RNA sequence: AAACCAUAGUUAUGACGAUUGCUCUUUCCCGUGCUGGAUCGAGUAACCCAAUGGAGCUUACUAUUCUUGGUCCAUGGAUU
RNA sequence: AGUCUCCCACCAAUUCGUAUGCGGAAAACGUAAUGAGAUUUAAAAAUAAUUGUUUAAAUCAACUCAUUAAGGAGGAUGCCC
């Protein structure tokens, strides 16, 4: 496949409840001071330095986990056309999250776009993010398979 | 031609198509790109079968005709840059070096 | 290269059973022509149209190429090959020539009527048209439909060996095949011996002179049993094996195994070639540069 | 009741003999060479034929079943 | 040879009174300069004549269509000078 299964990409129900709960971390990040959001955390929200970070400018941590609010209308569908190849083709494992419910574009009223990278190495990024690799990974290469292009 | 043997060689020509769309040359080769992107869309065109609008869109280049790919197999990387709006989105190659932009 | 392609099998319906005298008499006939020289022949079955064909496929061929023939071709040298003429008067209904075509490799007709003729250079797909030497001509043949027919393939055959079997036929045999030379403008005649019997056989010379007497000139019979001979083989063996003369399943690397001539080597009862791997990548694509 | 008229005229253009010329191959000679000369041979073809006259276009022809001129980001070999 | 086209009486004009790239009485006629095109096209195919194959679809070559009215004078550019 090449996006056929790129619709797919989160299954598990146990999201919501902790995810709200994310989104309570996500005030606590902005609501201090332009500075003092990304000083303890690697923030990043313009899909400018999206892409330059992971263009391979700089390879220090590996895990990094990139969230979007996708699967909805109302959306940057010429956007959404490419992130997914560019966050695999990167050197860094970046575990992409696409956020579950289409009524949390409160995250599009925050921060800029419904875009958001960060460096996971700070100890609650990992102590959730080894919760997470538990839940769901998956991310392929169109060029290996490319046996479902689309038929039927 | 059985009918029921007729529609898995489709499929299988299909698949073998696409496929050759894609490993060393039609990334590299810009000729090669657009000469098997005509013989896939012939080939579409003589079953007379709607493609899906969702590829459609961002499919391939409009110039040469190679995957707008930006950076198991490490390969080449299709589109160079891919800026902001900075007025508007805009997305631009190293194949050739025209590129193309989109509105929001 | 020297090619006779109407030696006649003693059988005319599949009420039949052929004795063994008379295969035993056409082995005698084969090694003579072997004896004097010959390189291809090709045996004769004719059947009519009119009654029911049987319905099937393994039945169709009676003449086992493969165990008397097969047997017999390591000590003789040559190939044989299986043609069927389908003697057509009336348009009848039945005509299934999907299946004989495909069992035989060369089919041929023998019209008697114009309808018939007309028919038969359109619209049927057959390789030879021959004539009723024996008897008269149906109508005044024509030079326009002899000559289109020619470019769009099936050419005539004249048919020296039957001169010789009675004392009044030779007038209507030459009567016939003055006509056909002169309304076939010389271009598509190929020429076969109608012989049952080692008797009436002759030698190359003793064909050309026959014929230039007839009125064809030397030439033109050598180069019409050399080359016109070959490529209404290789017609009749493509159309059959092959696709449409598109695909061939067959794989000439020199000169001795051809579709026409390779016949022990490509596998009948289907139509593949179990040959061991000869080609890889890793050789050089210079045939001169590349030594094994 | 005729207007009847073709440097072929109504489907006729027949039978052979002789001479010159052209293609390749066989050899000789002067001065490498010459639209050179002389023998030993073969070939002079194929497409097809008028029916009142002229022009244009298209379609059949030339493989030991006559020939000629040029072109080719066609391949094959050699030198720089 | 061919189911192709046209001339073989005129008409200061209901009679193609047509100064339209050139030649031509006409021609479903020859050729010249430029741009583009391929059942996704102006139109050729895999839902008037002719030709066995019957234009092209790397580049060249070939087909189709779309523009360029005749003669004299002035200025600019390029070549021998
Ligand atoms: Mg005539
Ligand atoms: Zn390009």
């Amino acid at each position: 496949p090449f996006t056929n299964e790129a619709h797919m990409w989160p299954r598990v129900h146990d999201q919501p409840l902790i995810w709200q709960l994310l989104q309570s971390s996500i005030i606590n990040k902005l609501i201090h001071i332009q500075s003092k959001e990304n000083y303890p955390w690697e923030l990043y929200t313009d899909f400018n330095e999206i892409v330059q970070y992971l263009s391979g400018a700089h390879g220090n941590s590996d895990p990094v986990c990139l969230f979007v609010c996708n699967k909805d209308p109302d959306v940057p569908l010429v956007l959404l056309q490419q992130i997914p190849l560019l966050c695999y083709m990167a050197p860094m494992t970046v575990k992409l999250v696409q956020l579950p419910k289409s009524a949390m574009d409160t995250f599009k009223s925050v921060s800029k776009y419904g875009m958001l990278l960060l460096r996971c190495d700070d100890r609650v990024d990992k102590k959730f993010v080894s919760q997470i690799q538990k839940n769901v990974d998956l991310l392929q290469f169109p060029w290996l398979n490319a046996i479902k292009y689309r038929p039927t | 031609m059985n009918k029921d043997q007729a529609e898995k060689y489709q499929e299988r020509s299909l698949r073998q198509k696409y496929n050759l769309l894609h490993v060393l040359p039609t990334l590299n080769s810009r000729a090669l790109s657009g000469l098997y992107y005509k013989n896939f869309h012939n080939s579409v065109k003589r079953y007379q079968i709607m493609l899906p609008e969702q590829l459609k869109s961002g499919k391939f280049c409009s110039h040469c005709g190679c995957v707008y790919v930006p950076n198991g197999d490490s390969d080449e990387l299709g589109g160079e840059s891919m800026e902001g709006p900075k007025k508007c989105i805009q997305v631009n190659c190293l194949n050739c070096e025209k590129s193309k932009l989109f509105e929001w | 290269m020297l090619v006779d392609l109407n030696v006649p099998w003693p059988q005319n319906s599949y009420a039949d059973k052929v004795t063994s005298q008379a295969v035993n008499n056409l082995i005698k006939t084969l090694s003579t022509l072997h004896m004097l020289g010959y390189t291809h022949i090709a045996i004769n079955f004719t059947v009519n149209h009119s009654e029911k064909f049987p319905n099937d496929v393994k039945l169709l061929n009676p003449i086992d190429i493969k165990r008397r023939f097969g047997e017999l071709m390591d000590r003789t040298g040559l190939k044989l090959y299986s043609r069927i003429t389908l003697i057509i008067d009336d348009p009848s209904k039945g005509q299934s020539l999907s299946k004989i075509s495909q069992a035989f490799d060369i089919v041929a007709a023998l019209p008697i009527s114009e309808k018939g003729l007309t028919l038969s250079t359109t619209n049927l797909d057959i390789d030879l048209l021959t004539f009723q030497y024996g008897s008269r001509l149906p109508t005044f043949l024509k030079h326009k439909s002899i000559c289109s027919c020619v470019n769009r393939g099936v050419k005539l055959e004249i048919v020296y060996g039957y001169a010789l079997r009675d004392v009044q036929a030779r007038r209507q045999f030459v009567s016939n095949v003055r006509s056909v030379i002169r309304s076939s403008r010389s271009r598509g005649i190929v020429i076969g011996s109608g012989a049952m019997s080692p008797l009436e056989c002759r030698n190359i010379l003793g064909v050309t002179s026959l014929i230039k007497n007839l009125g064809l000139p030397s030439d033109r019979c050598s180069k019409a049993m050399g080359d016109l001979a070959s490529l209404v083989l290789l017609n009749g063996r493509l159309r059959n094996k092959s696709h449409k003369q598109t695909i061939v399943t067959g794989g000439g690397s020199g000169n001795g195994d051809d579709v026409v001539n390779d016949v022990q080597g490509i596998d009948d009862v289907q139509t593949i070639k179990v040959v061991k791997r000869s080609m890889d990548a890793e050789q050089l694509g210079h045939a001169s540069k590349r030594h094994k």
